[PDB]
RNA sequence: GCUCUUUCUCGAUUCCGUGGGUGGUGGUGCAUGGCCGUUCUUAGUUGGUGGAGCGAUUUGUCUGGUUAAUUCCGAUAACGAACGAGACUCUGGCAUGCUAACUAGUUACGCGACCCCCGAGCGGUCGGCGUCCCCCAACUUCUUAGAGGGACAAGUGGCGUUCAGCCACCCGAGAUUGAGCAAUAACAGGUCUGUGAUGCCCUUAGAUGUCCGGGGCUGCACGCGCGCUACACUGACUGGCUCAGCGUGUGCCUACCCUACGCCGGCAGGCGCGGGUAACCCGUUGAACCCCAUUCGUGAUGGGGAUCGGGGAUUGCAAUUAUUCCCCAUGAACGAGGAAUUCCCAGUAAGUGCGGGUCAUAAGCUUGCGUUGAUUAAGUCCCUGCCCUUUGUACACACCGCCCGU
C-alpha cells in the first residue's frame, strides 16, 4: 500500500532503465511485469505515479485497462538527482540510428 | 422466364451492336465469347446477360431496322 | 454362409438359445433387480435376458470391433424421458455391460485385442458363423 | 435410413447405366434408359432438393416464434 | 490488510472480465478472448471478423 | 504461449495484437496524420510500420521515437529484446485516407473556427485531392442547446454491395468542444482502375467498357503477296 | 443492438481459415532460400523435420 | 493491534486545515457521441442548366403497355447526371474434365498374407472378413478445396402497339436456394447499467469510491406475455435393429479443456491410466422419432409426470429458502380446450434428436445442424396495412385532428 522506501526506490530504477514503463489497471495481481523480484504488488506504479506525473517529469497514457507511463526527456535531470546517480543522459537513448 | 435487363445491360448491348456488329452473329454460344474479347466486363453474370441482349437484338435488326 | 446374409432380429434370438444351452458363462447376482439403463422405468419383462443382452454384444463385435464399454454404452440408449423437460440421449448401464465382456472370456469367446479393444478370437468366430449355418438353412426370406 | 435407400436405387440404376456404355453397344443404355425414365425420372437424376438455412426467429427456415401484442 | 482481498476467485463471474471496458456482462469467450459483447462488434473488423452472411 | 497454441487460438491473437496496437496508437499519433499500421513475421525478425505522413514526430532525433516506441511494445507484449523493431514510412499521397482527414477535421474543429468554414476545407481538400465522391457528416450540438445533423456530399457515393467493402473508406473521431462530445464521419470514393498507390479490385460491377473495332479500315479487294 | 432495445436482431459475422500441406526431398537448405522471399504476405509458415 | 489499548517502524514517501476531486452501475438518453430499432422490406430520393408561376412550389419523376422494382420501351418543355433497386459478396445444387493428396478416400486391385466349412461348392474360383501391410501397387468416382466450366428469354410455338415483355414446351442447374449489403428525411424510439468517450448537477471520508460477512433480486389472495409436457392404442412399457451434419476441445493479463480403453459401483459416480493445440485418438461421430416382436385393452389405465418424505453421489470458500444428477415412493391438474389470435406456401409446415452460447455446477431459453416428410393455394383486395396518380378539407405537435349547444 503505502511507506516503502527502500521498496519504492525499485520501481524507479526501471523508469530510468528504460524511457517507458508498461503496466495493467488490476491491483490485485502482485505479478508485476518486468522483473518484480523487489516485492511490488502493482501498486506503488499507480499510487506514487500519479504524483510523478502530476508534477510533469513523466508522462501518462491509458489504452484498453493500462497504462503507458513516458519518462520526459526534462524529467531525466529531476530524476537523477533524487537517484543521485552519476551524471548521464542515457535512460535508454543510445542517440543513434538503430 | 426472363427479366428486364436494365439501363446497365441494354445501353452496354447496343453499343457493341454499334461497334462490332460484323463480328457478331445469331448464337448466343458464338456471342458470350465474342463479348469477352472486346469488352472488358467486370462479372461472369452480367457477360451472359448483356450477350443475351445483343443475340435478341439481332433477331430485330434483321426484322425491319 | 455368414452373418451378413442372414436376418438379425431373429438372430440374437438364435444365439439367446446357444448360451441357455451352454447355460455356465455367469449370472449376475443381480440380474433380478437392475435397470439395464438409467433412462428406464422399469426392468425387462423377460427375466432370463441376459441370454440376450450378451446375444447382441458379441454379435456387434463381429461387425465393429475394438469395442469397449463405451462403444456398447453408445448403443444401448434412447429418449431419457425426463417428464417435463424435452428428452435427451443417456448411454446404458457400465457394469452390466462390461460383465457380459468378463463372462465371455470365461467361455474365451471374445478376447482383448491389441488397441485394448475386445475382438473375437477365430475360435470365437466359429460359433457366430455356425449358427448362421442353421437360421439360414431353415429360413428363406 | 431413407436417404440411403433413396441413394441405393439410383446408385445400381446408375451403376448399370454407365456400365452399358462402356462395353456393350449405345442402344443397350436406350432400351434400358427410356423404360428407367419413364418410369421414374428419379432413377436416372438425383433429386436436387436439400434442405435449407434457418433464421434467427422461428425455430425452422420459415417458421416464426408469434407476436406480443398488449 | 488481510482483508483487502479475501476472495477465492479463482472461477466464477468475478474473475473474467471485458479485456477492454473493465465491464462483466455479454462476454465473448469462445477464442480467449474476454472481450463483452459491444466491444467485440467496434472491433469484429480488424480482429479479421465479416459481416459476411 | 509454451505448447504452441491451437490455430485457431493464435490467429485471433493476431489480430487482437493487431488491434491492442492500433487503438493504443491513435491515443499518440492523434495530433500527427497517423493512418494504420501493418504488422508482419518477418525471417527471424518482427517489423511494425508506422503509416503517417506528420512524420517528423515520428523519425525522431536520431532516431528517439522510434526508440521510445519500440521499448514501450516489448515491455507490454511479451516480445524478447533483439528482434522487434518498427519502421517508418511516408503515405505520399495523403488526401484518399479517410483517417487523416477525420483528425485533420478534428484538429481544425478544435483550433477554434467555425464547423462550416472548416469542413468545406476538408471538402475542398479532399477534392483538391481528386476523388469520385466524399462525404463529411457532424452531428451533435452545433448550434444552440439541441443536437442537429449536417451533410456534406458530392461524387459518386455508392451506398449498399460489395464494392462498398474495398471503395469506400470510412472513420470516425469524436471531438471534444467546450459543450460536450461532437461525431465526424468522413466517406471517400477511391477511384484507381489501374493499379494506383493503395490497390483495390479495381474495377466497377456498373462500369462495362468498350474499345476501339480497328475492322473495315480496307476495302481489301483481291490482292495476293508472298512475304 | 447494443444493450437497449430493439427487434431482435443478430449479426452473424465469419472468419475463415485455409491450409495447404506439401513434403520436399532434397538438402533442406534449398528450401529455407524459396521460402525467405515470399514472407511477404499474411501467411503462416512452419516447417518440420520430423514427418510431425 | 477496528477500537479500547498503546509498542513498534517505512522513518520525513507519512499526519492535520485551506485549494484542486482524481473516484463513482449516482440524476438527466428531454444536453450529447457512437451503436441499434422503427417509419419502410415497400420503391422510393435529390440537385446542375432549361420552361412555367411575382411567390410557396412545379416540370425532369409522365398519357400507355410492361415487369419483383421510377426496371424498361415508349410518350414528352425538357436535356444531361447521382442515390436506392439491380449490379456485387457468401451459400446450395452438377461438372466420370483439370494440379493434387498415410492427417482423406482409397478398396478397384494385387488376393502379398491371416480366419471361420462359414455355404452352392468333395475342394478351388466363389462370399466374407472383426483383420495386416511397406510403398519398390493403380489411381481420384465418392472425401477435401483451387482454377475452371455452366444459364443467357437461348431453341421452338402462341399472345403482345408486335418494342418492352408474358404464357407453354424438348433440352437441363429453365432464367426462381437462402441470406449479407442497403438510400432521402426523421423519431425529443433505447442505451450516460459497454466503454479512459463525455457536459452539467449529486457526492467524496459518518463516501453515492472501493473491499469483506450474511442475507435479498426467487417472497403469495391475484391478473398477465414467450414457452416444454401431455390429454393417449398411429399409444405407452420391454427387447432387437440400423443410419447424420454444423461445429467443439488443455497453460491465456490464469486455472482448467474434449475422452477413448481396463477394473470397482444398479445407476448417478470412482481409480490407474493412453491419446488431441486436432481431416491424426474422441469420431468410420454406429443420435433419436421411425423399422420388427411381447405386455397393456377405453378404464385418470401403465396416459400425465406436478407435489411431498426418506435416502446416494458431483462441481465449489458456502447448496439451508431443497445448484445439479441418481434411487425408492405419493400419483394430483388435464377427456383435444369459449371470446379471441399468431406462424407458414417446398425438403418449407410439422415431429424427433444433436452442437454453440451462456457454463467452476447448466439448460424447458436462444444461435445453428441434420434426419422423417404432407395436406392447401399459383389469387384477390373482403379485414389490418403499403406505393403512385385524380379529386375533397374548417386538419399542420397533421383524425390519437379539429369542433358544436343546454
Ligand atoms: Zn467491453
Amino acid at each position: 500500500m503505502l511507506m516503502p522506501k527502500k521498496n519504492r526506490i525499485a520501481i524507479y530504477e526501471l523508469l530510468f532503465k528504460e524511457g517507458v514503463m508498461v503496466a495493467k489497471k488490476d491491483v490485485h495481481m502482485p505479478k508485476h511485469p518486468e522483473l518484480a523480484d523487489k516485492n511490488v504488488p502493482n501498486l506503488h506504479v499507480m499510487k506514487a505515479m500519479q504524483s510523478l506525473k502530476s508534477r510533469g517529469y513523466v508522462k501518462e497514457q491509458f489504452a484498453w485497462r493500462h497504462f503507458y507511463w513516458y519518462l520526459t526527456n526534462e524529467g531525466i535531470q529531476y530524476l537523477r538527482d533524487y537517484l543521485h546517480l552519476p551524471p548521464e543522459i542515457v535512460p535508454a537513448t543510445l542517440r543513434r540510428s538503430r | 422466364m426472363g427479366r428486364v435487363r436494365t439501363k446497365t445491360v441494354k445501353k452496354a448491348a447496343r453499343v457493341i451492336i454499334e461497334k462490332y456488329y460484323t463480328r457478331l452473329g445469331n448464337d448466343f454460344h458464338t456471342n458470350k465469347r465474342v463479348c469477352e474479347e472486346i469488352a472488358i466486363i467486370p462479372s461472369k453474370k452480367l457477360r451472359n446477360k448483356i450477350a443475351g441482349y445483343v443475340t435478341h437484338l439481332m433477331k430485330r435488326i434483321q426484322r425491319g431496322p | 454362409v455368414t452373418v451378413k446374409d442372414v436376418n438379425q432380429q431373429e438372430f440374437v434370438r438364435a444365439l439367446a438359445a446357444f448360451l441357455k444351452k451352454s447355460g455356465k458363462l455367469k449370472v449376475p447376482e443381480w440380474v433380478d433387480t437392475v435397470k439395464l439403463a438409467k433412462h428406464k422405468e422399469l426392468a425387462p419383462y423377460d427375466e432370463n435376458w441376459f441370454y440376450t443382452r450378451a446375444a447382441s454384444t458379441a454379435r456387434h463385435l463381429y461387425l465393429r470391433g475394438g469395442a469397449g464399454v463405451g462403444s456398447m454404452t453408445k448403443i444401448y440408449g434412447g429418449r431419457q424421458r425426463n417428464g417435463v423437460m424435452p428428452s435427451h440421449f443417456s448411454r446404458g448401464s457400465k457394469s452390466v455391460a462390461r460383465r457380459v465382456l468378463q463372462a465371455l472370456e470365461g467361455l474365451k469367446m471374445v478376447e482383448k485385442d491389441q488397441d485394448w479393444g475386445r475382438k473375437l478370437t477365430p475360435q470365437g468366430q466359429r460359433d457366430l458363423d455356425r449358427i448362421a449355418g442353421q437360421v439360414a438353412a431353415a429360413k428363406k426370406k | 435410413h431413407v436417404a440411403q435407400i433413396y441413394a441405393i436405387r439410383q446408385s445400381i440404376s446408375k451403376a448399370l447405366v454407365a456400365y452399358y456404355q462402356k462395353y456393350v453397344d449405345e442402344a443397350s443404355k436406350k432400351e434400358i434408359k427410356d423404360i428407367l425414365i419413364q418410369y421414374d425420372r428419379t432413377l436416372l437424376v438425383a433429386d436436387p432438393r436439400r434442405c435449407e438455412s434457418k433464421k434467427f426467429g422461428g425455430p425452422g427456415a420459415r417458421a416464426r416464434y408469434q407476436k406480443s401484442y398488449r | 490488510q488481510q482483508l483487502y482481498w479475501s476472495h477465492p476467485r479463482k472461477f466464477g463471474q468475478g474473475s473474467r472480465s471485458c479485456r477492454v471496458c473493465s465491464n462483466r456482462h455479454g462476454l465473448i469467450r469462445k477464442y480467449g478472448l474476454n472481450m463483452c459483447r459491444q466491444c467485440f462488434r467496434q472491433y469484429a473488423k480488424d480482429i479479421g471478423f465479416i459481416k459476411l452472411d | 504461449m509454451a505448447v504452441q497454441i491451437s490455430k485457431k487460438r493464435k490467429f485471433v491473437a493476431d489480430g487482437i495484437f493487431k488491434a491492442e496496437l492500433n487503438e493504443f496508437l491513435t491515443r499518440e499519433l492523434a495530433e500527427d496524420g497517423y493512418s494504420g499500421v501493418e504488422v508482419r513475421v518477418t525471417p527471424t525478425r518482427t517489423e511494425i510500420i508506422i503509416l503517417a505522413t506528420r512524420t517528423q514526430n515520428v523519425l525522431g532525433e536520431k532516431g528517439r521515437r522510434i526508440r521510445e516506441l519500440t521499448a514501450v511494445v516489448q515491455k507490454r507484449f511479451g516480445f524478447p529484446e533483439g528482434s522487434v523493431e518498427l519502421y517508418a514510412e511516408k503515405v505520399a499521397t495523403r488526401g484518399l485516407c479517410a483517417i487523416a482527414q477525420a483528425e485533420s477535421l478534428r484538429y481544425k474543429l478544435l483550433g477554434g473556427l467555425a464547423v462550416r468554414r472548416a469542413c468545406y476545407g476538408v471538402l475542398r481538400f479532399i477534392m483538391e485531392s481528386g476523388a469520385k465522391g466524399c462525404e463529411v457528416v457532424v452531428s451533435g450540438k452545433l448550434r444552440g442547446q439541441r443536437a442537429k445533423s449536417m451533410k456534406f456530399v458530392d461524387g459518386l457515393m455508392i451506398h449498399s454491395g460489395d464494392p462498398v467493402n474495398y471503395y469506400v473508406d470510412t472513420a470516425v473521431r469524436h471531438v471534444l468542444l467546450r459543450q460536450g462530445v461532437l461525431g465526424i464521419k468522413v466517406k471517400i470514393m477511391l477511384p484507381w482502375d489501374p493499379s494506383g498507390k493503395i490497390g483495390p479490385k479495381k474495377p466497377l460491377p456498373d462500369h462495362v467498357s468498350i474499345v476501339e473495332p480497328k475492322d473495315e479500315i480496307l476495302p481489301t479487294t483481291p490482292i495476293s503477296e508472298q512475304k | 443492438t447494443p444493450c437497449g432495445e430493439g427487434s431482435k436482431t443478430w449479426d452473424r459475422f465469419q472468419m475463415r481459415i485455409h491450409k495447404r500441406l506439401i513434403d520436399l526431398h532434397s538438402p533442406s537448405e534449398i528450401v529455407k532460400q524459396i521460402t525467405s522471399i515470399s514472407i511477404e504476405p499474411g501467411v503462416e509458415v512452419e516447417v518440420t523435420i520430423a514427418d510431425a
